[PDB]
């Protein structure tokens, strides 16, 4: 009731000191399907469960390639996902064109945080409402980042976002020491990710239509497997 | 209070008033400290009260007296953020005047400039006035010792002497009685130290209960320079009668 | 614990407590106020069919244009506010012609659909970071039917949210629910062109209040060799008569 | 206000990449440079761009010189049911071998044709652009564009750049139901002349005389083609085009 | 830190460079009738044979203002130029007087030109346009 | 250099010594062969102990010096007394960013309690150089050897005065655009000192 | 007044075969009498089996190749990694060149690849964008020495269609050797890129002056 | 009254008492953040943060709660994470620009003034929001050691000891006791031990926590900002655990 | 409810109420009617009874010529129609200048609808409370064209259409008395049908009726009061003869 008076826009604090529009934007992530990311000292992988409108429709794209050494997966709104993926592509292209340099994953996370913070303190727009998982390989090795649209970025060994992602996150926490040491064997890491995302399923089974995988590594350019390319991992 | 609008922006009420301006006026007494300004024969003295209740604060960083140019000093009544904003803008104004017209900015012209900016704030809807009161002191090369005050409404005026704060009425009455007794619109002394001691004595007898060297701040303007005194100088002035 | 009024559904840039944008939902509701359009994609071409709601018999029959030609290989059907669809169609035509000018080739159907969706995003931040262009989302939905060498015959659904889907069959408009149920029941990957046309006519007849005839319904198809064409009234009338005879056979 | 703060917060300036046009031209933000219906033309940022361009376009490498369209004879006329367009296909050899024969006439549409007679790049580029404009107009109006409208579009475009350095003389030939068969001539000076018979080339007086000797409105298709071929032969093998309401038809050496 | 204005020449041209006056029939070409410039003024003619002092005079005050903002940024910080620009933008955006062209009093106070006169002040200065609705469309962006 | 303008044909010297710095110049302004100003003060003050001398276009250098004095007043209002290096940097930025439109050369002399007296020179073009001593102007070309043979580090005040007087007297003797009186400013920790020397004094050296 | 142009003096040659294309160039970079470098490639693989060369002012050619490669990157991004055909690349390069109509690139451009039927294709561009498809094109200094040598041994009307890739490589090497003997700007090396259905292959051959 | 109805829905609005309620609501947002303290010793500063333990999936070296504005300037903040990151970025930009222009590290008071003006400018218009963070920053310059605290209103002051967050009352009481017990001054190592003790004492809320400490001293770190190695951190933790139990 | 305060707000049922309110404003204007014949178009307008002291010689007519071959009538706010008509005339001349061809009827209708739509895209502007009927013939064409434009920017093509006050009764009369299979084949029949349609709502008669006739080759004629009086008297005589039987 009292929250109803102080949640008009992002330039208003409640009398208790709460910014409710940003909290609602954060809550918007739960409306998207689950994505899992993980990595070892050599490779980083993303696993995504895709959804279709109905039987006659296609499945949504959950994994987007940014550059030959970096990519991401989405959970949340579609427009903000499109905007942020295009922005990251532009930043990687600028780095390559101007410096002949590969954009670092940490730099991409910082740029995303800077762009996301702006919409949460000025009137006339809205905060973003998408969580992102960013995998990459650079001069410091393999990297996985979690971006929250409040303007936050965290570096983790593994994580999951989306609806009912708590089970996958618990599984990743329990078995950290196992997949943290899978070096030089992409298949084992991908299977560990698939098993992790299997914990978040509810009355659902992974198929060749609703499963998407992505991998990046030292000698592996960022590659996306869809359809029959994931049939071996089921 | 304001009924409909006039609670956000500066437009007329049915009574013909601007409530936001009056509320900005009431905002000037938040710090609950007082300041006094007097003129000598060839100096102008401003004395402000220091209150540092917190023991974790660094006293040397607490100040409401600012140096605007070589000859102009300013004292602000109100919260310190708007005070610092006003101080920076006044510095810019004085420097730009010197660049554009080839001679130093007088105190009254700077006061008029700040008052015109305040008028802008009182008339524009999407701008708020600064809840501060500004007092400029100098020794102008034409007008001699000078004290000029500006308020959130855009009103400015010069003073023989002035006082501002939650207890300004008592100091004003004491100064008025003294000037009635002496029949002179200034202080007949040849050194600024005596003027500072007189201002300290006036403040003590008006506020009461006296103070030590750490509860006071003193700025003095001469014909060449405006300078703020340090704690040892104030201690010497307190000791010397 | 009192019943007050909530006001999170009035601004396009305001989140609900659960993270929803209700102006987009209301734009979809505006879409549902329009007439029905049905698209069926097969291996021999894509069929589009629309219902013409004539409020008055004095309205010109050849004036309602719910089916337009974006390009020789791309056609479109619309449902919702016609004024917004006009701008969307102009943008799509410009994009196709510009792609031909700069690349000397036909544009992919998916690329055109993506461009239209990027335009539809313009009530907020643009896809390339552009400033906002309009004050509210569009109130139209599009069915984009095309053929290209990379992916064959494709049918896409484009919505004001800026998201498009690929469909084997899709219905939009007022009678979209029953039509979509019929499409779910009656679509298979081995349909011919004439069977698709007959199915479109049957579903339109099912979901239309008025008696279906050549004047309140319109058919069109896109094929690789003949491009995009809209059937005249005589061909559609012959198809309707054949459908009636087939129905009366049982 | 935060954008204002960003503008005053401290490499990009020296690269000149704080300007959106520079980013677009180098394809940093995307392929929007290839999305402009009206192309953007770079001009030297000096006081006298025209003098600069004129001085630098007349100074060593034959392969770095601006290619000039053939000054060979080109003919066009309208007899009774279309337009006969005739050119001489005697190509000029150089340090190259052609995979197939070149064409001196640009095919703007299945219904429109143009001639180069000037700077080759200007004619090719701007007639392809004109084809795009005509296609967009026909999509919008659901009707074939009139030849007058297309020639007027080309003339307005070339006039907007008058004196900048362009050089092109083209003959727009078309056939529509409302107008009939129409020929216009458009020059880089902004000239736009409607006509019945046009002869532009190195030797065109001979062809014009041969035409005027045996020109009539009651010519047949075969007679008109023969007359055009004979006029070209008199001027100086011969590529022919017959334009009718249903489009143009190309004859190799008929 | 510029005294004389620099980088005043155009680097690109196009037939749609003036978004205010574009033909509705051919959106890629400008509208000659509504330009109301005599009808025989191609854009190319504006690229040559200009008076050398014209660009210096047209951009002088903006250049001095930018130098002042740069000095404030160097000596005071980001906040001072940010606040000055915000004030000026608010004042300029809230003013809409289609029947007059004079600058406001508050704009003159902000520019510190309350008691200053230049030739722009003394010399402030059809069939189609020059009406209130054209100014409304230009101001609102519709 | 625009036609009909005024050029600063002069002789400028700046010498660092044991206690501070000294800046000296002549006092002649000429238009062609006519001495437009027989008595000119070329020692320009941009701050209490930061002075300069100018060469090139007179109008351009006057505008640049006014902007520099304004900038240093703003800096003083914010942070206090600037260093000579800061003033030299502002001068260099102004001269370099506008070098395609203005013709300016500056010699900056300064004193502060940290660096203890410094000389910077910004020739035409906008580059900056820090030197123990500097000479500039049309008349400086005739004393490149002499100065190079007679400068010592950490000279006393009187030795520096004599060195500057001799060098500027020779430059006056040989350069047509130079003449009149010699002006000098001594910047030390004790304050600012002004000196003037007349032709009947230095011509006998 | 500042002159923004220069000349670096190279020689390039493109030949279209039955099912392959060849683009070769000399590797010497000079400034009008001096040798800047004896090995500086000017023929570049641009992706999607397209080879490009822009001979003349080296800065302009580098800029054009850079812009084309970035445009191809965005084309892959925006069209689901679709392969860019040779004719589409030719149109893109025409637009890139004509975008500088009033401040042109001082280069002669040749691209080579395979058309949609798998046959070899070569496109030549004039400095402001005019382009055409050709069987054989020689550009730069000593083109007048290279074309007659090729025409003496090939009937473009053994017919060129039945020639193999090795024979074409040998003929190009012979023509460049003769040109190096007769021309002072040609020498120091020859680099040949060959485009076939298997991709792009590189060959290098030393010429006179080392 | 803490809740001003009718005057708390816009940023730049004065109440009839002359108060700005949106700034006060930002202050209340600050008061819910994690506890942070700063202590000024004889020749430097020490910062201490009560970090809350998280999942093991976090990379241990890539999540630090003490930010380095510059080689001689370190800061911590309590409130909104994005606001703190934004203010740290602005501080880094200001320090870099000052060092580029004047060829010396920026003095602490100048940095404090620039940051305070930037914060204060966000209380002037209704199209922006006050920063929901309070910052404790400090370092060493040619004049000595400086420690400052900056509030959402743009008000900043120099402190002998500063505390912010949920456990601000107990931390402030302990800081006052420490200042009283050491009229002469304090040393860097004693400051580190007392910072660990104060962070441990202030914690009162079933959740395990860790501690971060940071030094900047002339005698210990040559006037540079450094983190705490294993030995000193372990010693301070042992001292704090002895203090608690 | 709270959904009708701006042009950029959808109601939960998918309506924009300000558009409907502009239509309500249109509903209060005087009636206008357009009838498409076999080879002509007839535009009829209802005029309020002229006041006694009104100068009935200089006041603008209800039917305005956009060009030599296109005419426009309106219903709604009279002052907004002037702006729309002026813009339409300027656009017709601009199109003639740019393409040497005069506009088609549909092109001008689309331009007018575009202006009306463009005036619905800002919160600081007011949409035109006008609905228009545009009639004419394409150049070198003999197919009559009649279109209707609405304040929202929607345009439609009609064989007979009425707008304004009491337009529903006239529309019902037209639907009863007009068939597209056999349109009136002469100008006289079209004018008589238009007069009889207007007489259903016009209170007085021939003095509150204005009629303009458009015929191919740009033939635009405004009928005088005497001809309209003759038509009205003929219709009344026929009605009386029918009722007498």
């Amino acid at each position: 009731m009292f929250r109803n008076n102080y949640d008009g826009d992002t330039v208003t604090f409640s009398p208790t000191g709460r910014l409710f529009q940003v909290e609602y934007a954060l809550e918007a992530i739960k409306q998207g399907s689950v994505t899992v990311g993980l990595r070892s000292n050599t490779h980083a992988v993303l696993v995504a469960l895709k959804r279709n409108a109905d039987e006659l429709s296609s499945y949504q794209k959950k994994i987007i390639k940014c550059d030959e050494h970096m990519g991401l997966s989405l959970a949340g709104l579609a427009p903000d996902a499109r905007v942020l993926s295009n922005y990251l592509r532009q930043q990687c292209n600028y780095s390559s064109l101007v410096f002949n340099r590969k954009l670092a994953v940490e730099r991409a996370g910082h740029l995303l945080c800077d762009k996301a913070q702006k919409n949460t303190q000025s009137y006339g727009g809205r905060p973003y409402g998408v969580g992102l998982l960013i995998i990459g390989y650079d001069k410091s090795g393999a990297h996985l980042l979690e971006f929250q649209p409040s303007g936050n970025v965290t570096e983790l060994y593994g994580t999951a976002i989306g609806a009912r992602s708590q089970g996958a996150k618990t599984y990743l926490e329990r078995t950290l020491d196992t997949f943290i040491k899978i070096d030089g064997n992409p298949d084992e890491l991908i299977k560990a990710g698939v098993e992790a995302i299997s914990q978040s399923l509810r009355d659902e089974s992974l198929t060749v239509d609703n499963l998407s995988i992505a991998i990046v590594g030292k000698d592996t350019p960022f590659t996306i497997y869809d359809g029959e390319a994931v049939a071996k991992y089921i | 209070s304001a009924a409909g609008y006039d609670r956000h922006i500066t437009i007329f009420s049915p009574e013909g008033r601007l409530y936001q301006v009056e509320y900005a006026f009431k905002a000037t007494n938040q710090t609950n400290i007082n300041s006094l300004a007097v003129r000598g024969k060839d100096c102008t003295v401003v004395i402000s009260q220091k209150k540092v209740p917190d023991k974790l604060l660094d006293p040397t960083t607490v100040s409401y007296i600012f140096c605007i140019s070589r000859t102009i000093g300013m004292v602000v009544n109100g919260p310190i953020p708007d005070a610092r904003n006003a101080a920076l803008r006044a510095k810019a104004e004085a420097a730009e005047f010197r660049y554009k017209y080839g001679y130093d900015m007088p105190c009254d012209v700077l006061a008029k400039r700040m008052a015109n900016l305040s008028q802008i704030y009182t008339q524009r809807a999407y701008m708020r006035p600064l809840g501060v009161i500004l007092t400029f002191v100098s020794v102008d090369e034409e007008l001699g010792p000078s004290i000029y005050k500006t308020d959130p409404a855009g009103y400015y005026v010069g003073y023989k002497a002035t006082a501002t704060g939650p207890k300004q009425q008592e100091i004003t009455t004491n100064l008025e009685n003294h000037f009635k007794k002496s029949k002179i619109d200034h202080i007949n002394e040849e050194s600024w130290e005596k003027v500072v001691e007189f201002a300290i004595t006036h403040m003590i007898d008006a506020l009461g209960t006296e103070f030590s060297k750490n509860d006071l701040e003193v700025g003095v303007a001469t014909k060449d320079k405006f300078f703020t005194l340090s704690a040892e100088n104030i201690e010497e002035r307190l000791v010397a009668i | 614990m009192f019943l007050t009024r909530s006001e999170y559904d009035r601004g396009v840039s305001t989140f609900s407590p659960e993270g929803r944008l209700f102006q987009v939902e209301y734009s979809l509701e505006a879409i549902k106020l329009g007439s029905t359009a049905i698209g069926i994609a097969t291996k021999e071409g894509v069929v589009l069919g629309v219902e013409k709601r004539a409020t008055s018999p004095l309205l010109e029959s050849d004036s309602i244009e719910k089916i337009v030609e974006i390009d020789r290989h791309i056609g479109c059907a619309m449902s919702g506010l016609t004024a917004d669809a006009r701008s969307m169609i102009e943008h799509a035509r410009t994009a196709a012609v510009t792609h031909n000018l700069y690349y000397d080739e036909d544009i992919n159907v998916e690329s055109l659909t993506q461009s239209v969706c990027d335009l539809a995003l313009r009530f907020g931040e643009g896809a390339s970071g552009e400033e906002r262009l309009m004050s509210r989302p569009f109130g139209v939905a599009l069915l984009i039917a095309g053929h290209d060498a990379d992916d064959g015959y494709q049918l896409f659904h484009a919505e004001p949210s800026g998201t498009f889907y690929r469909y084997n069959a899709k219905a939009i408009g007022s009678g979209s629910e029953g039509a979509q149920a019929e499409l779910l029941n009656e679509w298979h990957s081995s349909l011919t062109l004439k069977e698709a046309e007959l199915l479109v006519l049957k579903i339109l007849k099912q979901v239309m209040e008025e008696k279906l005839d050549e004047n309140n319904a319109q058919l069109s198809c896109i094929t690789k060799q003949d491009g995009f064409k809209i059937y005249d009234n005589e061909k559609t009338a012959e198809l309707i008569k054949e459908l009636k005879e087939k129905e009366a056979a049982e | 206000m935060q954008a204002i703060a960003d503008s005053f917060s401290v490499l990009v300036k020296e690269l000149q990449y704080d300007n959106e046009q520079n980013l677009e031209s180098d394809f940093v933000t995307g392929a929007s440079q290839f999305q402009r219906l009206a192309p953007s033309l770079t001009v030297p940022p000096i006081a006298s761009p025209q003098q600069f361009l004129r001085a630098h376009t007349d100074d060593r490498n034959p392969d770095c010189k601006i290619k000039i369209a053939h000054g060979t004879t080109t003919l066009a006329f309208r007899f009774q049911g279309g337009i006969i367009v005739a050119v001489d296909s005697r190509a000029t050899a150089g340090n190259w071998v052609a995979s197939q024969t070149v064409k001196k006439v640009i095919e703007i549409n299945p219904f429109l044709l143009g001639t180069m007679a000037g700077g080759a790049a200007d004619c090719q580029f701007w007639e392809t652009w004109l084809g795009s404009q005509c296609r967009l107009h026909e999509l919008r109006e659901k009707e074939r564009i009139s030849v007058a409208a297309a020639s007027k579009i080309l003339s307005n475009l070339v006039y907007q750049y008058k004196g900048a350095g362009l050089s092109m003389g083209t003959m727009i030939c078309g056939y529509t139901r409302k107008e009939g068969p129409t020929i216009y001539y458009v020059d880089s000076d902004g000239t736009r002349l409607k006509g019945d018979i046009f002869c532009v080339g190195s030797g065109q007086t001979f062809a014009y005389g041969v035409l005027d000797s045996n020109y009539k409105w009651d010519l047949s298709v075969e007679d008109a083609l023969y007359l055009g071929k004979r006029s070209i032969l008199a001027a100086a093998s011969v590529n022919l085009y017959h334009v009718t309401e249903d489009g143009w038809i190309y004859h190799g050496n008929h | 830190m510029n005294i004389v204005p620099q980088d005043t020449f155009k680097s690109q041209v196009s037939t749609d460079q003036d978004k205010s006056v574009l033909s509705s029939a051919v959106p890629s070409l400008p509208d000659t009738l509504r330009q109301q410039e005599g009808g025989a003024v191609p854009l190319s003619t504006q690229l040559n044979d200009r008076h050398p002092l014209e660009s210096t005079l047209k951009n002088w005050e903006t250049t001095q203002r930018q130098r002042q903002m740069e000095q404030y940024r160097q000596i005071f910080g980001i906040a001072e130029p940010m606040k000055r620009t915000m004030e000026m933008e608010i004042v300029n955006r809230t003013d809409f007087n289609p029947l007059s062209t004079n600058g406001s009093i508050h704009r003159d106070i902000l520019l510190n030109k309350e008691c200053s006169i230049d030739w722009e002040d003394v010399y402030p200065g059809t069939m189609v346009g020059d009406d209130v609705h054209s100014k409304i469309e230009k101001q609102l962006g519709i | 250099l625009k036609k009909g303008e005024v050029s600063l044909g002069t002789s400028i010297m700046a010498v660092t010594f044991k206690d501070g710095v000294i800046l000296g110049a002549d006092s002649r302004t000429t238009t062609g062969a006519y001495i437009a100003n027989r008595v000119t003060d070329k020692l320009t003050r941009v701050h209490d102990k930061i002075w300069c001398c100018r060469s090139g276009s007179a109008a351009d250098t006057q505008a640049i010096a006014d902007i520099v004095q304004y900038h240093l007043e703003l800096y003083t209002s914010q942070y206090g007394t600037p260093s000579t290096e800061t003033a030299a940097s502002v001068f260099k930025e102004l001269c370099y960013e506008n070098k395609d439109n203005l013709t300016a050369g500056i010699i900056v002399a300064g004193y502060d309690d940290k660096n203890k007296g410094e000389v910077y020179t910004i020739p035409l073009g906008g580059s900056v150089h820090k030197l123990p001593y500097a000479i500039a102007g049309s008349g400086s070309t005739f004393i490149y050897g002499y100065c190079d043979k007679n400068f010592r580090e950490n000279m006393s005040k009187e030795e520096t005065v004599d060195f500057i007087k001799h060098s500027l007297s020779q430059a006056i003797k040989w350069d047509g655009s130079s003449g009149g009186v010699i002006r000098m400013v001594v910047l030390t920790a004790a304050g600012v000192e002004r000196l003037i020397f007349y032709p009947d004094e230095y011509e006998q050296l | 007044q500042f002159n923004p142009y220069g000349d670096n003096g190279g020689t390039i040659l493109g030949i279209a075969g039955e099912d392959f294309a060849v683009l070769a160039g000399d590797t010497r970079n000079i400034t009008d009498y001096s040798i800047n470098s004896r090995y500086e490639p000017k023929v570049f693989d641009c992706g999607d089996n397209i080879v490009m060369s822009a001979n003349g002012f080296a800065a302009d050619g580098d800029a054009l190749v850079k812009r084309f490669k970035n445009s191809v990157k965005w084309y892959h991004f925006d069209h689901n990694d679709k392969k860019l055909s040779i004719n589409s690349a030719a149109r893109n390069i025409q637009h890139l060149l004509y975008g500088k109509r009033f401040f042109p690139y001082y280069v002669h451009t040749i691209i080579a690849g395979l058309d949609e039927d798998g046959k070899g294709a070569v496109y030549s561009f004039d400095p402001v964008g005019s382009y055409e498809r050709e069987q054989c094109r020689a550009g730069g200094a000593a083109a007048s020495l290279i074309m007659p040598f090729l025409d003496n041994q090939v009937n473009f009307k053994k017919p060129l269609k039945y020639l193999s890739v090795e024979e074409v490589i040998k003929l190009v090497r012979d023509s460049f050797t003769s040109a190096t003997e007769r021309h002072i700007q040609v020498g120091d090396g020859l680099e040949i890129l060959i485009v076939t259905k298997d991709g792009v292959r590189k060959e290098f051959y030393e010429l006179k002056r080392d | 009254t803490s809740i001003g109805t009718g005057y708390d829905l816009s940023n730049s609005v004065f109440s009839p008492d002359g108060r700005n309620f949106q700034v006060e609501y930002a202050v209340k947002a600050v008061e819910n953040g994690t506890t942070s303290i700063g202590i000024k010793c004889n020749d430097g500063v020490v910062f201490a943060v009560e970090k809350l333990i998280t999942s093991k999936l976090l990379v241990p070296q890539k999540n630090v709660k003490i930010q380095v504005v510059d080689r001689h300037i370190g800061c911590v903040y309590s409130g909104l994470i994005p606001d703190g990151r934004h203010l740290v970025n602005r501080g880094r930009e200001e320090a870099a620009s000052f060092k580029k222009l004047y060829k010396t590290p920026i003095p602490i008071p100048a940095f404090a003034d620039r940051l305070g003006q930037y914060v204060q400018a966000h209380t002037l218009y209704n199209s922006v929001r006050p920063f929901g963070v309070s910052t404790i920053f400090g370092g060493v310059d040619k004049n000595g050691a400086h420690l400052y605290m900056l509030e959402p209103s743009g008000s900043y002051w120099g402190y002998k000891g500063a505390a912010t967050g949920k456990g601000r009352q107990s931390a402030k009481a302990e800081l006052e006791k420490l200042v009283d017990h050491h009229p002469e001054g304090l040393s860097a190592r004693e400051a580190v031990k007392q910072a660990a003790k104060i962070i441990y004492l202030a914690h009162e809320d079933e959740k395990d926590f860790e501690l971060e400490i940071s030094w900047c001293s002339l005698s210990e770190t040559n006037g540079l900002h450094k983190f705490v190695k294993g030995d000193l951190l372990q010693e301070a933790i042992d001292f704090a655990q002895k203090e608690i139990n | 409810s709270g959904y009708d305060r701006a042009l950029s707000i959808f109601s939960p049922d998918g309506h924009i109420f300000q558009v409907e309110y502009a239509l309500e404003a249109v509903k209060r204007g005087t009636c206008a009617v357009g009838v498409k014949g076999k080879n002509c178009v007839v535009l009829g307008c209802e005029r309020r009874s002229t006041l006694k002291l009104q100068d009935t010689r200089i006041t603008p007519s209800k039917v305005s010529k956009i060009d030599s071959h296109v005419v426009l009538s309106f219903s709604g706010l009279n002052a907004d129609s002037r702006i729309l008509i002026e813009k339409a005339r300027v656009e017709a001349q601009s199109h003639r200048l740019t393409l040497e061809d005069p506009v088609t009827v549909e092109y001008l209708t689309r331009y007018v609808a575009g202006v009306q739509q463009r005036y619905t895209q800002s919160g600081g502007v007011r949409p035109f409370g006008v609905s228009t009927l545009i009639a004419g013939f394409d150049p070198r064409d003999d197919e009559p064209k009649l279109y209707q434009t609405e304040p929202s920017g929607i345009y439609s093509s009609w064989s007979a259409q009425t707008i304004g006050r009491n337009s529903k009764t006239v529309r019902e009369f037209l639907e009863k008395n007009y068939d597209r299979k056999e349109p009136p084949a002469t100008v006289e029949e079209c004018v008589k049908l238009t007069v009889r349609s207007l007489l259903e709502v016009v209170q007085t008669g021939a003095k509150n009726i204005e009629i303009t006739v458009v015929k191919p080759d740009s033939d635009i004629v405004a009928l005088s009061s005497e001809e309209i009086n003759q038509y009205v008297t003929q219709i009344e005589q026929e009605k009386q003869e029918q009722q007498e039987q």
